This record gives structure tokens, sequence and C-alpha cells, in this order.
């Protein structure tokens, strides 16, 4: 598994939520 | 031993998120557990051979084979289950374990701990500790990073970019260092803050300290 | 930990235990296997010593011990688990022990013995019914189980250590069989003029006060920091089964604890729901009757000992509660 790539879009979706309450 | 490699996870605090992979499925439950399920295709859905659940201090690995079909949700467990302590681990888990630390490690340095208000910034601790990320958004457009390796500036022109080492540290426009000045005040205030409330937690026994929120933008 | 010896009629109740002939029941075409402790015992202890691991004890655990204490009690006879204190140290002996038990396995057939190809796989996924290894900090230790139906399920456990699972004093119950095993060696067959010293023990205090908790109906634990989900769903069977409090007072803290470890264990209500229904499924697979007092048993429990500030959490499950009913008083 040690390829794998999983930054999308769904984690930018939680990553704007976590910057939200800023 | 795989603890010279990598240091155990710490789930305590994050978010709840399910992360869809191309090889893979990780998932943070409400519980703070963090569950890697394996996807192998057949016909033409896709199932998941075994699940890893690691507790929060990662100490304590359940891991299980049930035959199940992907869902929204990870699969529960059977009775065919194996659980391990952090350093009886065999080789074969290692990897998947790495997969897991490495994501939990990410999500840490976008997750924030302490927001911090001055009069000319947003400061923002992240959670990953020790040498967490660290960003200043000045309120003016300008943004500072500050990683344990590189530091990302950008200009209100958006004049994007990177440094190295200390070789140019003192050698820049003054405007800069003032920046710069302001984020490092900000950071030895932020880690006294973080180490005098984690003090104050470790006398404590009750809900948690953090995240926490420091003052407001005028 | 104290020390006792079953008297005659004990060490008889134990002897038809150990000579009892328990069918296990065959995954798929497979056929009923008519085995007998005593046999598995031998086979395994046996090829274990082969095999290079030393087999320092062979005890017997479960509701069968506290059915050879007090014949004919409340507890029934579906438990024969089996706990053999063996060394382990590395993986390569948990795979080894994994070997050798699924070989003891295939050692008890009627017909097809010969059948000296039938692979670990297929005997996993046909007499296998629980699998549990476990290799952390203190605990550690492997358990195989056997088929559950019609019969009784035999469950052998490798203990090399373990965090002393403490529990209810009539649970509490090892017997150290080495006696029994060795003595046939005689020609002749156990008489009450001439049987084998047994020795018995207690995995938390003194023995005599168990077994004192045991003929009178008494339920008791000294260990409750240690105590984990199920023991509110161990001590609901045990209310349904007539046993009392050793003393009225503490047991409504014990009760407290039980409840409060069990919604930190068990927070999700689907996770709650399938513990519940495997749980039923398990206690109370035909005593059809004894399941509805076993629900208003708990739901009386958790009423009374849920505190206030999760009174939202305690209607919902209270709530699963009710719907077990709704089936339960039908059918």
């Amino acid at each position: 598994i040690d390829d794998e790539m999983f930054y999308d879009d769904h984690l930018e979706a939680y990553f704007e939520q976590l910057a939200i309450p800023g | 031993t795989l603890r010279s490699i990598t240091s155990p996870l710490v789930a305590h605090r994050l978010k709840p998120i399910r992360q869809k992979t191309k090889k893979a499925v990780v998932s943070i439950l409400d519980s703070e557990e963090v569950c890697v399920e394996l996807v192998k295709e057949y016909a033409s859905q896709e199932y998941v051979k075994e699940v890893l659940q690691i507790s929060s201090d990662g100490n304590t690995i359940t891991i299980y084979y049930p035959n199940f079909p992907l869902a929204d949700r990870p699969p529960s467990p059977t009775d065919n289950i194996s659980r391990y302590s952090f350093d009886n681990l065999p080789e074969k888990y290692w990897r998947k374990y790495q997969y897991a630390s490495r994501f939990v490690q990410l999500v840490r340095s976008k997750s924030p701990k302490i927001t911090y208000f001055t009069r000319y910034a947003k400061c923002i601790l992240m959670e990953n500790s020790p040498g967490a990320d660290f960003e200043v958004w000045f309120y003016d457009g300008v943004k500072i990073h500050k990683t344990e390796d590189f530091i990302q500036v950008i200009e209100k022109t958006g004049k994007s970019y990177t440094l190295k080492s200390e070789s140019e540290v003192n050698s820049l426009k003054e405007e800069i260092k003032m920046y710069m000045d302001h984020a490092n005040e900000g950071h030895r205030i932020c880690l006294a803050l973080e180490s005098i409330i984690s003090e104050e937690e470790r006398k404590t026994r009750s809900a948690p300290f953090f995240p926490i929120i420091i003052g407001r933008k005028p | 930990m104290a020390f006792s010896v079953l008297n005659w009629d004990q060490v008889s109740r134990l002897h038809e235990v150990l000579t009892e002939v328990v069918p296990i029941h065959g995954r798929g075409n497979f056929p009923t296997l008519e085995i007998t402790l005593k046999d598995i015992v031998q086979t395994v202890r046996s090829r274990l010593e082969e095999a290079g691991i030393k087999v320092h004890d062979v005890r017997l655990n479960g509701s069968a011990a506290g059915h050879v204490l007090v014949k004919d009690n409340g507890l029934g006879c579906k438990d024969l688990d089996l706990i053999f204190h063996v060394a382990l140290p590395t993986e390569a002996e948990f795979q080894l022990v994994r070997d050798v038990v699924l070989c003891s396995l295939l050692n008890f057939l009627p017909e097809g013995v010969n059948k000296l190809k039938i692979s670990p796989v297929t005997l996993k996924e046909a007499y296998v019914q629980k699998l549990v290894k476990v290799c952390t900090d203190t605990d550690r230790w492997s358990l195989i189980s056997l088929s559950n139906k019609n019969g009784k399920n035999v469950e052998l456990k490798f203990v090399d250590s373990i965090r002393r699972q403490f529990e209810f004093s009539v649970d509490s119950f090892q017997i150290i069989l080495d006696s029994l095993l060795f003595f046939y060696c005689s020609n002749n067959p156990i008489s009450e003029h001439f049987h084998p010293t047994v020795i018995g023990e207690s995995m938390y205090g003194d023995f005599e006060e168990a077994f004192d908790h045991l003929q009178n109906r008494l339920i008791a634990t000294k260990n409750p920091e240690e105590i984990r989900g199920g023991g509110l769903l161990k001590y609901s069977n045990l209310l349904v089964r007539d046993f009392r409090p050793t003393d009225q007072e503490e047991i409504k803290t014990l009760e407290r604890y039980m409840c409060s470890r069990f919604f930190i264990d068990f927070p999700d209500i689907l996770e709650q729901q399938r513990k519940l229904e495997t749980y039923l499924q398990n206690h109370f697979a035909e005593e059809e009757r004894s399941k509805y007092d076993y629900l208003m048993i708990l739901r009386r429990v958790v009423n009374e000992s849920t505190v206030c500030l999760m009174g939202h959490e305690r209607r919902q499950t209270l709530n699963l509660i009710s719907l077990l009913a709704l089936r339960v008083l039908a059918e």
C-alpha cells in the first residue's frame, strides 16, 4: 500500500470545516 | 523494532472522517479509534478483506477478518479477531500501520489546537506536536507558515515562495523580518500556553481543555 | 489464591464431566465428531510435549466447575472451557499451537481417520467457530472454540499470562486436572474407598469464601477497577437466576460502576444492539420464558443505576430493550 495517495477533495471539505469556526 | 522507525499514533481530539482512497478506506470514527478497511474487487462489487481498528493511543490494535461488502461505515467485528500490543505487532502489519500513522499525522498538521488573535494577525497552532505546524495569517493578506523544516511565505501580490535554511534568515527585507518577529513572538506564546494548560490538565480529571480560541478581530 | 480438595461426590462428578461423550457439530457436510474431554486433553497434551512445548497445567474452567462443586445448580452446562498453562513467547509458537490443535481435531473421526491430507484451512472453516489471539503487555493467550448447537461448546484456551480474569465468585473456579488424567495408572475404575486427590483453586482470594458464596447463592466481586463492558450483562443473568448481592448497600455502587463502564464501552446504539442480540442468542437460545424476565431485569437495572446526566442515552437503550421485549413476547 505504501504507494497510496489520499489527499483529495472530500478531505478539502473536511479542512474547510476545520477552519470555519475561525 | 517498529518503535525505532516511527512513533505510535495519537488519535485524541481528532474530528471523525471517512476518506476513500484507490486501494483503501480510512476512517476516524466518533469513538476516536482509527479503522483501516482493505478493499478488493470481485465481479462488480468491492469487499473488505481485513479491518485494522487502532486504539486512540494506538497501543492496543484489534484486527479482524470477517468473511463484507463496502458500506457507509466500517464492518462490525466477528469473533475471528486478533488483539495485539504495539511492540509485538508482526512486520506483516507494519506497512499498514505506517499508512494510518502518516494519515493521522497529516490530519493533525491541519487540525487547529490553539487559535490566537493579535492586533495584526490570526495565529493557528496545529495539533501535530512536537514541532507543530504554525500558521500566521496577517490581516493585511500576508501569509506565514512554519514547519520543523520549511517556512512558507506569501505576499499580497501572490509572490508565493519558500525558504530552506538559516543562511538567509538575517539578510532579508526588514519588513519580512517584522513579520517573522511577530510570528516568533506568537510561537513562543502559544507553546507556553499549551504547556501550562497541559500541566493543569495533567492535574485536572475531566472534559478536554483543547481546542482553544484566544482574542478577537477588532 | 487458596487450595481445596474435591470430596468423593465431587471427584465423581468431575469424572462424569471428563468421560461425558460430547458431540461436536461440523459446519457443512462434515460429520459430527463424538469426542470426549479426556481424549482431547490427552491428545493435545501429548502432541504439545512431543512438539517441544511444555504443558505445566491442565484446568477446567467455566460453569462446568460450578456444576461439579454444586450438583444441578442454576447455571446449566452449556460451557466447557479448558485452560492449558503453556508458555507462548514468539508468534511461531502461536502458529504451532494452532497447527497442533487443528491436527488433534483431525484425530477424532469414526471412519475417515486415514484422511491424512485434509488441510488445516478446511478444518478451520468447518469445525472452528470462534478464534481469539491475544499477545499484549500483560495478557498473552490463545483461544479456539468448538461448535455451538444441539450439544455444548468446548473452548480450549492457552494462557501464558493473563490479567487475572476476575469475575463473580461463582465463575472464578479452576480445577487442576493432572491428578485425574494420571490416575488412569490403575487397572480398575475409581470407587469411593479409592479415589485420587483432586485440587481446586480460586483465581482471586479465599477459595472457601467463593464456595460459600456458591452454596448460599451470593453475588460478589473485588476488582471493579478492571471491570469491562459485559459485567452488567453477566450481572443481569445472575439476577434472572435468583442470586442476590452479598450486601444491599454496596450493590447500588457496583451497579452504578457497571452502568458507567457499559456506556463508556458501547456508546453507539447499533453496537449495543449487536452486542445484545448476540448475548441473547448465546445465553438464551431456547429459554424463551427466561428472555423476557432477563430483558426486564436489565431494564430495571439500567433505569435505577444510570446517572441522571445520561438520561437521554438511557431512553434510547430502554427503547432498544423495549423493542426486544415486543419480539420476545410474541415468539
